[PDB]
Parts: C-alpha cells; structure tokens; sequence
C-alpha cells in the first residue's frame, strides 16, 4: 500500500546497509517500483558457493 | 495546537496548556568530550575476517 519512495527510504536503505559486510561479493543493487515490493540483489564472484 | 477535551468542564484546551513542545534529542544517554570540548563521535567495529 505504499509508493516507491516510502519503501526505498524505510526498507531498501536499511537492508542495503547490511550487505556491505558479506564476503566474495562482486556488486549489489536494489529496485522498488509502484507495486508494494522491493527486490535487492547481491552478485558474488564466479565460483562462489 | 493539538486540542484535548477537558473532562472537568468539557472545555477545549491545547497541547501547550498541559505540556511543553520542543525539538530535542532521541536519547540523552551518551556524550563525547574531544580534547576536553564537547563533540560527537562514532566507533567503527570490523566485520568477521
């Protein structure tokens, strides 16, 4: 029931704050649209389990 | 200007009547003295490994 900005400010930033401490990470990204859901992706170096 | 309803007489009162409204701090449990002069600071702790 919320717009993209609310989820980005309340949820996306908070979650993405904790993905900087993961190992073997290559990059991370986050996306939120006018659908009530937010998707964060963490991509690691090839060959990681 | 938030309005409450007095039970004693039914008169309308404002929030300032029974309270003081101010822009303060979330908590007052920590302080930082740098070289003997007030300041602010944060501590950084490493991730495992």
């Amino acid at each position: 029931g919320a717009t993209a900005k609310t989820i980005n400010d309340s949820v996306v930033t908070l979650i993405e704050r904790e993905l900087s401490g993961v190992k073997n990470l290559l990059y991370y990204s986050a996306t939120t649209d006018t659908s009530g859901t937010a998707e964060i992706t963490a991509t690691f170096k090839p060959g990681t389990d | 200007n938030i309005s409450l309803k007095s039970k004693t007489n039914g008169s309308v009162i404002k929030l300032s009547d029974v309270a003081n409204v101010e822009i303060g701090s979330q908590a007052y449990n920590f302080a930082i003295l740098e070289n003997g002069k007030p300041a602010t600071a944060a501590a950084i702790q490493l991730s495992p490994g």
